[PDB]
């Protein structure tokens, strides 16, 4: 069974080199015909560089000065150095195979994601987003300025889970955000309690945020 | 670089309609060994990209019949001839013929819905967040069809750009909608500097659009 | 114009 799996640093700052490393199983790169390549996913899929049994290696010419692709077939791996990097190059990295005989990625990595970034660990800051005076109540939770990825949000400790939106992260500042709303009958809030659960577990982090009317 | 082109980047269908995407390439993707290295490929929520049809017309080994490939030169085509729930997802053409390799932007096939208008709400700053020192203003759109929207932002009256983010939800589950938030960010300052605050989105559902305002001080 | 190998 063939496999293949990457193996990288998870987060680096900018101006870093990232090394990655393609190990795997099932195949070997000293037979004749068989290739490796990376592809990353940036946060659309971009080809970067590829190397052969017989050490003939291909790169992206818009990120030639960049990149470094070796291997070493005793040890059956693959390496990619990305010299001076910056934001643009958080990504998840995939390593995948091609052969003479089956020229075509059959076989690809789980993917190793990265983030390159000059933030240090945040907790959120969790807000409570309360209806103003101007039948269905949307209520909401603000998670702002916490650093790295993930959070997580429930509410009413997970009892509460139809009508919930929870959406993804976006970068402002180099630390994350994002809002949950869940909308509720206006007959059970404020008469029963509605609370979001934040968990941010790089910071040890879990907070409650009980919504009341402003 | 060689250019792949899909359209459409987005394909709503029934389950169990006939499906095509089109990939065409800026330049020929022969290569001078007679072949023509074409592959398509499907990204599913959380897994790698998985290979689907190879030069071409070539389908790989497990990939179900209804999937077919075609074309030539610079004019290709992908074809599911009857869509089901698990072919969902993120398709790529992608050419190796060429240095650069290079994949197609993406054509997300997914559901057809009703359309349905959006459940818009406006929330000003928390005084947690005022008294710590910041103010986000949040707009959520919520459980809306089909996915495009546009969302205008007004302080005062007068149109804000600087400061807004947005984010989408992926498609709902339950009903094929979508959600979007939209979030303002100013400093205190700022904030204390204006009055009203206004989210407006502007849907095919109406032809006005839906306002939700509210005042700082009220 | 550069190809990628193939063989």
């Amino acid at each position: 069974q063939v496999t293949l799996k990457e193996s990288g640093p998870g987060i680096l700052k900018p101006s870093q080199t990232l090394s990655l490393t393609c190990s795997f199983s099932g195949f070997s790169l000293s037979t004749s015909g068989m290739s490796v390549g990376w592809i990353r996913q940036p946060s659309g899929l971009e080809w970067l560089a590829h190397i052969w049994w017989d050490d003939d290696k291909y790169y992206n010419p818009s990120l030639k000065s960049r990149l470094t692709i070796s291997k070493d077939t005793s040890r059956n791996q693959v390496f990619l150095k990305i010299t001076s990097v910056d934001t643009a190059d958080t990504a998840t990295y995939y390593c995948a195979r091609r052969t003479t005989t089956a020229d075509y990625f059959a076989y690809w990595g789980q993917g190793t994601t990265l983030t390159v970034s000059s933030a240090k660990t945040t907790p959120p800051s969790v807000y409570p987003l309360a209806p103003g005076s101007a039948s269905m109540v949307t209520l909401g939770c603000l998670v702002k300025g916490y650093f790295p990825e993930p959070v997580t949000v429930t509410w009413n400790s997970g009892s509460l889970s139809s009508g919930v939106h929870t959406f993804p992260a976006v970068l402002q500042s180099d630390l994350y955000t994002l809002s949950s709303s869940v909308t509720v009958p206006s007959s059970t809030w404020p008469s029963e309690t509605v609370t979001c659960n934040v968990a941010h577990p790089a910071s040890s982090t879990k907070v409650d945020k009980k919504i009341v009317p402003r | 670089d060689v250019l792949m082109t899909q359209t459409p980047l987005s394909l709503p269908v029934s389950l169990g309609d006939q499906a095509s995407i089109s990939c065409r390439s800026s330049q020929s993707i022969v290569h001078s060994n007679g072949n023509t290295y074409l592959e398509w490929y499907l990204q599913k929520p959380g897994q790698s990209p998985k290979l689907l049809i190879y030069k071409v017309s070539n389908r790989f080994s497990g990939v179900p019949d209804r999937f077919s490939g075609s074309g030539s030169g610079t004019d290709f085509t992908l074809k599911i001839s009857r869509v089901e729930a698990e072919d969902l997802g993120i398709y790529y053409c992608f050419q190796s013929s060429h240095v650069p390799l290079t994949f197609g932007a993406g054509t997300k096939l997914e559901l057809k819905g009703a359309d349905a208008a959006p459940t818009v709400s406006i929330f000003p700053p928390s005084s947690e967040q005022l008294t710590s020192g910041g103010a986000s203003v949040v707009c959520f759109l919520n459980n809306f069809y089909p996915k495009d929207i546009n969302v205008k932002w007004k302080i005062d009256g007068s149109e804000r750009q600087n400061g807004v983010l947005n984010s989408w939800t992926d498609q709902d589950s339950k009903d094929s909608t979508y959600s979007m938030s939209s979030t303002l960010t100013l400093t205190k300052d700022e904030y204390e500097r204006h009055n009203s605050y206004t989210c407006e989105a502007t849907h095919k559902t109406s032809t006005s659009p839906i306002v939700k305002s509210f005042n700082r001080n009220e | 114009d550069a190809e990628f190998r193939h063989d």
